[PDB]
């Protein structure tokens, strides 16, 4: 199926049995569906913790960096993860949200304060 | 803002001013009878006249009348349709209308005079050559198929009369009334097509050229519209 | 292989139809006032632009009150000058209004422009011509209007991979490894676009 | 200036001679094929008219010139053809109703037409339709011409003969129209009127704010007009000769109102002009002490002023002349091969 237009995107593809998401970072089209078909599996993600507690990722850098120069659009998600592990700069919606995160924890602090 | 409005002016001047146009049913018929019979119902359709208009037209015109009709949406009939015939004289000479829509070639005998009807409307106006177009059923209905709701087309107030000269295809030969015989003297019609050389080699058989030479049947009508003219005056002007 | 006449047939018809009868952009550029909608369309206008459509008028409707549009004749970009404190403005040099609008109150014109003083040798296309954001400037206070005057570390984890590589190619390399960012040229989101790059319906 | 005024040339000069009839049925079917068309047809249409009905044809044409394929020629010559075979003839309410609906008909006359249209204009000694042919004029601003001593006598005289007390429409056209005239860097006159437009603005953004400033009339943004119009004062006592009237007043009066007692488009850091009323008021008592410690005569008329400038209009007229022959010159040159334009069409035919 060849799309007219479009552009190549890595992205995130769903796996797994419902409660129980995993996740995979896939290279693909814009106009692909959700799980439809991709061109090179990138690496893979576990929303959930191991039983150290840890959550596993892994990146293929190589690949990334080959699909990157051959030329391809990103999701706000991975690339918030990518900011997140280093290879990538970290993201301003993820400054904002912890900004706001922290504001709020000041502010039930204070209401705790004040009511004790 | 306002609109601005439309303003044209063209005067050559031997184009502009036409002259005389008779009614071609208030003229009588050949036969004999006593003038106060034609004078009588003259007077009667000329005070009705000064009520109604019966904007001039010719045969082969699109008129679209409007009636008050007891069974109709809102009691009126609208119907739009080429002139074919004007038959008749004195009051109850009739006009037919002809027209063709949805594949269905409908036709009316409209009465120019019954009060039934409300009043008429030339959507054009034109001659075709031929004086009588009842050739138009076995015509293609292309010719005659026509728009109800077209706008009329807008006439000069005081020019000739624009004559189309053209020809009509028609439907195959078998037809109803022999159109191609020389007594009906028609011209629209194609005979290089709608037959051959031999066809009408053998149908102007009939033809009889003598017709045209005499003279004793002809009816002179100087006079008598002269006195019409002079009558209709009259009763406009009292 | 059987082939097929009547897709192109339609195709090529539909397309000369369209392009013969396209909606005038005068016609599909109207908007009621009252209820903020674009007739031919029914969609509305964006909340931003609500005010200035209901106040403000358009870029032909300001040009129709003076000779020939105003050849060389300053226009600036509402938006631009909002934004900025600098001024920006059009060098517009060819101009078109659409013969069907009643008030000659939209059409097609550009030339070359200006970005707080950054003017390009290019004559090239307006952008959101449409708009009910545009503002002339007299042919008085013009010039006095007009009057105008390193690189960053890699992220870490690329740092260190590329430490690892030339350490293990045999070179020291104390050096930090840095980028070009005064070459990209960080462009602001109201530099203009292609208008004939855009579509139209 | 009966020689300035009239002109047998542009009357006996290039008359195409052809029927009016034949070039209006000619113009009517190009136009219901709706095909685009050369001004050389409405041209020699309008050298050819000689009567009223003619000149209305004349005006129905030119609108639906307007409302054609093309627009943006903009013909001056023919704008001149049109506006003499108007003006000749006698409809002073058409020609005044096209030039109000300009973005309805599009006509544009240049400095040496325009005058002789205004002296047309004072001959027949009227000022409602001068004056609002001047506003006109503002909305073109095109002041940098030989008419500028017209439109400034025509200005400073109705300003005075008004005797209008509430016109806000009228008030700010007055306020807008004293600024470009006197641009030209005159004198007393010229700098002193644009102080009075400089009040008169501040006077109608105070008053009804700053939309109607910018909306339908070109004009700056910058709200301190009252601080450019105390500029101006500061700047004249700092420098020559400033010959001065009583409209000072005027500004006391207005400024004395303004101090009695939706959208913001005002910036937050900086105040609102309702706030800076009390400083723009000081300051003005200020400058008018300083004005009358340095000229404060107040009592030569204005109106008997612009007599004395008809010295530099008679010098200037003779300029005007020139340029409106040259212009002649020019058109004659273009016209003629336009000409053989139209005959390139029959010659390939
Ligand atoms: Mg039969």
């Amino acid at each position: 199926k060849a799309y007219r237009g479009g552009h190549l995107t890595i992205r995130l593809a769903l796996g797994g049995c419902t409660n129980r998401p995993f996740y995979r970072i896939v290279a693909a089209h814009n106009k692909c569906p959700r799980d439809g078909r991709f061109v090179e599996q990138l690496g893979s993600y576990d929303p959930l913790p191991n039983s150290h507690g840890e959550k596993l990722v892994a990146l293929n850098l190589d690949r990334i960096r080959h699909w990157i120069g051959c030329g391809a659009h990103l999701s706000k998600p991975m690339e918030k993860l990518l900011g997140l592990a280093g290879f990538f700069p970290l993201h301003p919606m993820m400054i904002t949200n912890a900004e706001r995160l922290r504001r709020k924890r000041a502010r039930e602090v204070l209401l705790a304060s004040q009511k004790t | 803002q306002p609109p601005p409005k439309p303003v044209i002016v063209d005067k050559h001047r031997p184009v502009e001013p036409e002259r005389r146009f008779l009614s071609p049913e208030f003229i009588p018929r050949r036969g004999r009878t006593d003038p106060l019979k034609f004078q009588i119902e003259r007077k009667d359709m000329l005070e009705r006249r000064k009520v109604l208009h019966i904007p001039e037209f010719y045969v082969g015109s699109i008129l679209r009348v409007t009636t008050a009709d007891p069974y109709a949406s809102g009691k009126i009939s609208q119907f739009l349709g080429i002139c074919i015939q004007r038959s008749g004289r004195g009051l109850g000479a009739t006009f037919i209308l002809r027209n063709v829509i949805e594949g269905q070639g409908v036709e009316i005998c409209f009465e120019l005079y019954n009060p039934r009807v409300q009043e008429i409307q030339v959507v054009k106006l034109e001659k075709r050559l031929d004086d009588s177009l009842l050739y138009l059923r076995d015509a293609l209905p292309e010719y005659s198929t026509f728009d109800v709701n077209m706008k009329p087309v807008v006439q000069e107030p005081n020019q000739k009369v624009p004559v189309n000269e053209l020809k009509v295809k028609m439907k195959p030969k078998p037809w109803s009334k022999r159109w191609e015989r020389p007594n009906f003297n028609i011209k629209g019609i194609r005979f290089d097509l709608c037959l051959t050389e031999q066809q009408m080699k053998e149908a102007q058989k009939w033809n009889q050229p003598w017709l045209e030479f005499d003279m004793m049947r002809e009816y002179d009508t100087s006079k008598i519209e002269a006195a019409i003219w002079k009558e209709i005056e009259a009763s406009k002007r009292s | 292989v059987r082939p097929r006449l009547i897709a192109e047939l339609a195709r090529r018809v539909r397309a000369l139809r369209e392009q013969l009868n396209r909606p005038r952009d005068s016609q599909l550029y109207a908007v009621d006032y009252e209820t903020l909608t674009r007739p031919f369309s029914g969609r509305r206008l964006p909340v931003r632009a609500w005010a200035d459509v209901r106040r403000e008028s358009r870029l032909l409707q300001l040009l129709g009150r003076l000779p020939l549009f105003g050849l060389g004749r300053l226009v600036t970009r509402k938006s631009w000058l909002w934004q900025h404190d600098e001024p920006c403005y059009w060098r517009l040099t060819r101009v078109r209004p659409d013969y069907t609008a009643q008030n000659l109150d939209h059409g097609k014109a550009w030339g070359i422009l200006t970005f707080k003083g950054k003017t390009e040798s290019e004559a090239r296309e307006i952008e959101h011509v449409m708009y009910h954001d545009w503002r002339l400037v007299p042919k008085h206070e013009e010039e006095a209007f007009t009057a105008f005057t390193a690189s960053v570390p890699y992220p870490p984890l690329l740092r260190a991979m590329i430490i690892a590589e030339r350490q293990k190619n045999g070179d020291t390399s104390t050096e930090e490894p840095m980028l070009n960012v005064q070459r990209i040229r960080m462009e602001p989101w109201d530099y203009p676009a292609k208008q004939e790059d855009k579509g139209r319906a | 200036s009966s020689a300035y005024v009239d002109s047998h040339k542009w009357e006996a000069r290039e008359k195409e001679h052809y029927c009016l009839a034949d070039l209006a049925s000619l113009m009517d079917k190009t136009f219901e094929r709706k095909l685009p068309v050369s001004s050389l047809t409405i041209s020699r249409l309008i050298d050819n008219i000689s009567s009223r009905e003619e000149i209305d044809h004349a005006e129905y044409y030119l609108y639906k010139f307007r409302h054609s394929p093309n627009c943006w020629y903009l013909r001056n010559w023919t704008i001149h053809t049109w506006i003499r075979q108007c003006l000749k003839y006698d409809a002073q309410d058409k020609a005044l109703y096209t030039l109000v609906n300009k973005v309805q008909y599009g006509i544009f006359p240049d400095n040496f037409t325009f005058n002789l249209l205004m002296d047309s204009f004072i001959k027949k000694e009227n000022y409602k339709d001068a004056l609002s042919v001047v506003f006109e004029v503002m909305m073109q601003e095109a002041f940098e011409v030989p008419s500028t001593q017209l439109l400034s006598l025509y200005v400073l005289f109705h300003c005075l003969a008004k005797k209008t007390d509430f016109s806000w429409e009228e008030e700010r056209n007055f306020g807008a129209s004293l600024l470009l005239p006197g641009l030209k860097q005159k004198n007393s006159v010229g700098f002193s009127s644009q102080l009075y437009g400089y009040a008169l603005l501040g006077k109608v953004e105070l008053q009804q704010g700053l939309r109607a400033v910018y909306h339908n009339m070109p004009l700056i943004w910058k709200p301190g007009y009252l601080d450019r119009a105390l500029q101006v004062m500061e700047k004249v006592a700092a420098s020559p000769e400033d010959i001065k009237l009583c409209r000072e007043a005027l500004d006391v009066l207005g400024a004395v109102l303004k101090a009695l007692t939706k959208l913001v488009e005002q910036l937050d850091i900086e105040e609102t002009e309702q706030s800076k009323l009390p400083q723009y008021l000081e300051r003005f008592k200020a400058l008018h002490s300083k004005l009358q410690a340095l000229k404060i005569e107040s009592e030569g008329l204005l109106s008997l002023t612009t007599q004395l400038v008809k010295e530099k209009l008679s010098t200037c007229e003779a300029e005007d002349i020139a340029t409106y022959e040259q212009n002649l010159q020019q058109w004659h040159l273009d016209l003629v091969q336009l000409i053989q334009r139209e005959q390139q069409q029959r010659e390939q035919a």
